[PDB]
This record gives C-alpha cells, structure tokens and sequence, in this order.
C-alpha cells in the first residue's frame, strides 16, 4: 500500500482514437484589475 | 505619475549663464510614456 504517485501515459499510433494523445493549451487570463496590456487586433481600412 | 502612466515631459535650450536658473518662459513635449503601474513617493538624482 505504498504507492509512487505519477505514472506515463502509454502513448502509441496504435492506440484507438480516445486513448491517443492530445495536445492542451487554457488560455486562462484575468480581467479588468491592471491598465490594459494587450488587446485583440484593432482592424483597420482604407482611407478616403 | 497617473493612474499608473509615470509621463516625462522635457525641454533643451542653449544658456551662457555662470550660478542661477535663467529667467525665460519654456514648452516641455513629452518625451515618453511608461505604463509601469507602481507607487512613486520618493526620488534622487544620480551625478558623475
Ligand atoms: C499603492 O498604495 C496604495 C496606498 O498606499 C495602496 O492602496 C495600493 O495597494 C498600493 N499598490 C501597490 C501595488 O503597492
């Protein structure tokens, strides 16, 4: 009942689509509590 | 220092002046804007 605690992950290009590995990224991020450094694209058009 | 934007503003002038500051009238531009956040109370100036 001793137990090391991590373990691998059995990752093969045999392994059925579920057991296949998959690839994460949480763009977490939070809001609204420090002057804004950075911002989505602010689109721009010809001008006339 | 506003609302976390520390502003320089700034000016150059020629002089031929021995021991005061001249009297004369000056517009300082801005020169730089740093969006750095923290709180300013004290300062000093560093000479060769
Ligand atoms: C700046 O100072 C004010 C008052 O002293 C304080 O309320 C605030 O939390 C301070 N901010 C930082 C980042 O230290």
């Amino acid at each position: 009942n001793c137990y090391f605690p991590l373990q691998s992950y059995g990752f093969q290009p045999t392994n059925g689509v579920g057991y296949q590995p998959y690839r994460v990224v949480v763009l977490s991020f939070e809001l609204l509590h420090a002057p804004a450094t950075v911002c989505g694209p602010k689109k721009s058009t010809n001008l006339v | 220092n506003i609302d976390g934007y520390f502003k320089i503003y700034s000016k150059h002038t020629p002089i031929n002046l021995v021991r005061d500051l001249p009297q004369g009238f000056s517009a300082l531009e801005p020169l730089v804007d740093l969006p750095i956040g923290i709180n300013i109370t004290r300062f000093q100036t560093l000479l060769a």
